[PDB]
């Protein structure tokens, strides 16, 4: 597991810009081929509740403490919505970087509902309670009386059972449950999010991380699962214009990928994409017709 | 107020029923020393007049809008010294007041019409229109066809049919008597004197009947109307009077009156067709719903200016206007099961769009940017839900969800006393949606309409510039500017539910930088070459084009 | 407040929790200042001297029992000032106030253990129970003994084992040195002259080890007792010592001390196997649980009480006392599932009595009527549910429910800075349970609780007097005379969840009228006929014996 990654896109986001994010990336050495690093959003590990860190080679080292969200939350495990304040710009945006970065990621159970947790219940515990299925008794875990249960269900406002669950969201295409759905098909469609290579772009704005994916390509290959993929991702709160240097790419033309519209084909001119606060793109780069 | 004859062109109105915003003594009802004390929210979420539906004594056997006693308060809300009071301090605060007032017709308990029918010989004999048979009049529609057999009913105390193109307990005023345009030009005159800066005048199309003639937009009824706004312009300068016609905006100018004199009747009338067309325009993503019923609306006198609001439905006669030969959607809106479901019920925004947060944002911010006066209505700005059991018109007067304390906040009483009750549904509830919740995260639907309003108030354009449909090509987002000569903005709107990427051809404005409105960023200045533009699904933003060094 | 050496057997006592009453400063915790802002509902309830838990600094690894320092509030609850300012105006309103102290161990934090572990040699040296090896006392079971492998723990700075009773964190205090008994006085009168009324001594039976015994209820420890009874008799007459002896009533009577004296120890204790008499009485429709215990209960000296209390747990320990010996219900409890599945978990009365309105009455009623001085606890006066996941003693500690407001009105910090959260179930939710919704009827669990408290000050007899129980004809009601001479009231109670008749014997009183004490109603004379009293499940009276004119 590479577990600062979490911190370090948590505190990109805090601060509007790629660095803590490109910086991570950029000083992990290279593993062996057989191998893959395994990515989850979390702070902490589990087992001893510990955030890792390192005092020489940290840059963000001191700058945790200064965070007054992160120092709340030391040695505590806190689910995905409850740590972006059910911000659902955010989680998307979190979920669509641990989706398209290098390695193989791990979902939480509930945080594809946006379960929230109970911190009373312990450091490890808060994060423990019954999955939430319908707005029935017990959250539909159980026909077991309430007491009887092993832990309780969420039960306030915002993250309990009577508006939290899995029956709720099955239904609009718009839930985050069918979003979290979409996203993981789309994914495993493109060879280039599991196996690809990893170029940083760089780029005008410091708010904007964009890389592209490449599959190396050998043999009997050739369509959309092996096409290349661009990922643009805004960390700054406010809309944000991001020009890119794409000109090895002349000519390829960018569909992105959860409508399939077809955007206007690279040229030798600097790219300009437009975010929304907290957005995200994904984009096929399809080679173009002969 | 010091007089300014143009305030109307900028102002967003905010609709808050007296019942519904603050119980201030504990009977469960709203009133207007609740409405007085909750001034400062409605200064700080930033809007500029205050539109009150009819507060007048009334039976309230339809909402209210069979009025009793034009010159009286309903007494539970308090009385006209209370509404000095609400008047004097919204002033203070630099926002105006109207209210609607129902010129076509009265209660059947209205004084008035006890007289006529009691002594038919008497000064009220002729007040309302009286006839022997039910034979007069046969052009023109039953309105409530479903619930009135006739337009006339048969009055067992004076043996004689009296015409009603409202329900039968609202006899038609006599407009044909002279007594009465006096009588309805006094009642004018007593709230502009009290200090009211304006009035919704409604019915007004079927004040005068005529053999011969369908009975609506008779030229002896915009004559009367123009008696009113010459009352106004002579007496009260700087006030307002809006008309609601529930008309084909074609139709509608009429009531903006004489384009030789500059308007010679109403100053305000609404654009019903808007937001069916939005929301039309939405479920099909294309832009040409709203761009057609743009285009196809007829100039209005340069001192006048459209009401625009987000609902489906008049909420006079729950209809939605409509018209077999010009409307290219007409036969549309039957297809949309989300439309035909709600056909004659008011609905709330976010109940209209399923509570998505991405289409809230979205139609607000078309509100707020298309040409027109905007009206707000109260809790849209919370994402207030409804409650359709209650009735028609009642689903979208519950009680102000202030805190998630007992009653919302909106009231000391029992819960079993309030005139209407909460919300308290998962989703809508008031435990889980108030202002209280949303008042503290800068991201709350709350702050961001707020904020909306403030950007909306720093640019002129909004308000009174022209408007040019920029096409472009991709038929799935609208993109326009709003002008005024010095302030310029660019506003693009993407109607589908996938991200969309747009190039426009902004070569007029070369050189210009692009300033995005929420967090000022500078965008890459407009060169010869189309500008590209990618939105998210139901996205928008708003850019001021800025001049170049 | 004027001394009263008296006071303590006819108060009732009211348990509440700083952390939980009230947080004034919005940190999401109890305060003392709080609890000051909240005295005029304890005034009104009806209690006369509240019992804190403990409230001293302390790093809150068993729930504050672990004190790191005794001279310190611990900060987030306020300083010494804020408590003297709660005395002040407890004692304004005729309210007493005392306080939990632990004297048997301190903190592994406390600055006495950290000194006693780095300077062996010095001044605190001996403040602790040091030893080469873990060999000593051995016949000492572990209390904790799922938790705790030894009583005895190796120190890594001193390199030695140090003694506990309770948790390794909490190294016992050792009062065979003169030093630490004349620090532990000097604690007790630090408090006493702040104006405390009294103490809760805890862990008192485990003061002094000695080898061939099994460290509890030792002669010497009896010995400081009486030291601390001597110090409050000489310095501070008026003030009270309450025992924490979770032991079988036999075995509790040595902490009143020497009967020769009138008694020379603690004034009060508590009388623990009540509770789980009176509930497996119910559980099993039979009186003779209660009767029995009563009956089986040794004389106590006459200026001593004892304390009684709702809870079939030790809050120190949360265990609950029984004997292989003396118990004849000793079995018994496992072959209840009520009990089995609560087992060393501290549960509400209301969840203890599912929810029952009838039976918390009949347990509130058989609290307030039975020998002793009756301990209310803070929440189920309006029939507040636990949350046992917090912990089996945090469990009963989460936030007093005042309003069906955000945080039940306890706190206006965010919810998840609260130091536990409230019930939210649909049955002990603070949207259904709270102090606002029950202060109106006349017939909410909180009013009813209010009113018998009010009777039962009017009559000294339920405080002060003789206890004869009645026997009678039916053994599913327990019936019973209170008496003092003047004031005689009687009390019939049904354990069977079904109606019971009962003839009483009660010729002793011939000619007295029986008057209930609720509604006043006159019943019937007694004559020389047995009384019959006919009564619902789970019901009772209490009747006033009136002297005949
Ligand atoms: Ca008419
Ligand atoms: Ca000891
Ligand atoms: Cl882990
Ligand atoms: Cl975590
Ligand atoms: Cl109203
Ligand atoms: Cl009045
Ligand atoms: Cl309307
Ligand atoms: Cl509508
Ligand atoms: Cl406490
Ligand atoms: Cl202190
Ligand atoms: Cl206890
Ligand atoms: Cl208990
Ligand atoms: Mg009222
Ligand atoms: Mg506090």
């Amino acid at each position: 597991f590479h577990f600062p990654l979490m911190p370090r896109i948590f505190m990109a986001v805090r601060r509007e810009s790629r660095f803590p994010i490109s910086e991570i990336l950029a000083q992990t050495p290279p593993i062996p081929d057989t191998a893959q690093w395994g990515i989850f959003l979390r702070n902490h590990d589990e087992l001893t509740l510990e955030m890792v860190t390192d005092e020489e080679r940290d840059y963000m080292y001191a700058e945790y403490a200064k965070d007054p969200r992160m120092k709340a939350n030391v040695g505590i495990r806190r689910r995905l919505a409850p740590l972006l304040e059910n911000d659902r710009n955010q989680i998307e945006l979190f979920t669509a970087l641990l989706l398209s970065l290098p390695g193989s990621p791990v979902l939480y159970y509930g945080d594809e509902i946006g379960m929230g947790d109970i911190i009373w219940l312990g450091d490890r515990d808060s994060v423990r309670t019954p999955m939430q299925w319908t707005p029935d008794r017990n959250a539909g875990f159980s026909k077991a009386t309430p007491g009887r249960l092993y832990l309780p269900p969420n039960q306030d406002a915002v993250y309990g059972y009577h508006s939290v669950n899995v029956e709720a969201q099955l239904d609009s295409s718009s839930s985050l449950l069918n979003w979290t759905r979409n996203m993981l098909a789309v994914r495993s469609r493109h060879d280039a999010f599991a196996v690809g290579t990893f170029r940083e772009l760089g780029g005008s704005n410091p708010s904007v991380l964009a890389y592209i994916r490449e599959v190396t390509r050998q043999q009997g290959d050739g369509g959309a699962k092996t096409d290349a993929v661009l990922c643009v991702n805004n960390l700054s709160r406010f809309p944000q214009p991001i020009e890119l240097n794409l000109q090895q790419w002349a000519g390829y033309i960018p569909v992105e990928m959860t409508g399939y519209v077809e955007f206007p084909s690279i040229g030798q001119l600097p790219y300009l994409l437009t975010l929304p606060g907290h957005g995200f793109y994904w984009f096929q780069l399809r080679e173009p017709d002969p | 107020l010091p007089t300014d004859t143009n305030w109307f062109k900028h102002a967003v109105f905010y609709e808050v029923l007296v019942r519904a915003f603050y119980d201030s003594n504990a009977d469960g009802i709203g009133d207007l020393r609740g409405l007085t004390e909750k001034l400062d929210y409605i200064k700080w979420l930033g809007v500029d007049c205050l539109w009150l539906p009819p507060f007048y004594d009334s039976p309230l056997r339809d909402g209210g809008y069979d009025i009793r006693d034009f010159y009286k308060v309903l007494p539970e809300f308090g009385t006209v010294d209370d509404f000095v009071t609400l008047l004097d301090a919204a002033h203070r605060r630099g926002i105006r007041i109207i209210t609607d007032l129902v010129m076509n017709h009265t209660s059947d308990q209205h004084e008035w019409f006890q007289e006529s029918r009691h002594n038919p010989d008497g000064p009220y004999g002729d007040f309302y229109v009286w006839s022997d048979t039910s034979d007069r009049y046969p052009d023109a529609r039953i309105i409530f066809v479903d619930t009135e057999e006739s337009n006339w009913t048969f009055d067992p105390v004076r043996r004689q049919f009296y015409w009603h193109r409202f329900f039968s307990h609202q006899p038609d005023l006599n407009y044909d008597n002279p007594a009465v345009q006096e009588a309805m030009l006094d009642v004018l005159r007593f709230w502009l004197d009290l200090g009211i800066d304006g009035f919704r005048l409604d019915a007004v199309p079927y004040l005068f009947e005529r053999e011969g003639t369908n009975c609506e937009n008779l030229p002896e009824t915009h004559a009367f109307l123009k008696r009113c706004r010459k009352a106004i312009d002579d007496e009260y300068p700087g006030r307002v009077l809006l008309a609601e016609a529930n008309q084909w905006p074609a139709d509608v100018v009429a009531y903006f009156g004489d384009p030789d004199t500059g308007g010679d009747e109403c100053h305000m009338a609404f654009h019903f067709p808007l937001m069916p067309r939005i929301f039309m325009a939405v479920r099909r993503e294309s832009r040409f719903p709203i761009s057609e019923i743009l285009a196809q609306t007829p100039p209005i006198p340069d001192t006048a200016q459209w009401g625009i609001f987000l609902r489906n439905h008049d909420e006079l006669t729950l209809e939605m206007v409509t018209d077999e030969e010009r409307d290219y959607m007409y036969a549309e809106y039957a297809k949309d099961p989300r439309m035909k479901a709600n056909v004659g019920i008011r609905r709330r925004l976010a109940p209209l769009l399923e509570n998505d947060r991405n289409q809230i944002e979205l139609f607000t911010a078309l509100l707020l940017s298309l040409p027109g006066s905007p009206v707000l209505y109260y809790g849209d700005e919370i994402g207030m839900g409804d409650i359709i059991w209650l009735g028609d018109r009642d689903s979208v007067r519950t009680p102000m969800q202030w805190t998630p304390d007992r009653n919302a906040g909106f009231s000391k009483a029992t819960p079993g006393r309030l005139y209407l009750p909460p919300n308290q549904d998962a989703v809508y509830g008031y435990h889980s949606v108030n202002v209280e919740a949303q008042l503290d995260s800068s991201s709350s639907l709350l702050n961001w309409t707020r904020n909306m309003l403030a950007v909306r108030s720093r640019h002129d354009a909004f308000a009174v510039g022209t408007f040019r449909e920029l096409g472009g090509s991709n038929p799935s987002v609208l993109a326009y500017i709003r002008e005024v000569t010095t302030d310029a903005v660019l506003c693009v709107n993407n109607l589908s539910r996938f991200p969309q990427p747009i190039e426009l051809n902004l070569q007029q404005w070369a050189g210009y930088i692009p300033v995005e409105m929420t967090g000022y960023v500078e965008f890459p200045s407009i060169g010869q070459l189309p500008y590209l533009l990618t939105l998210p699904g139901h996205g928008f933003y708003w850019f001021q084009l800025r001049e170049p060094d």
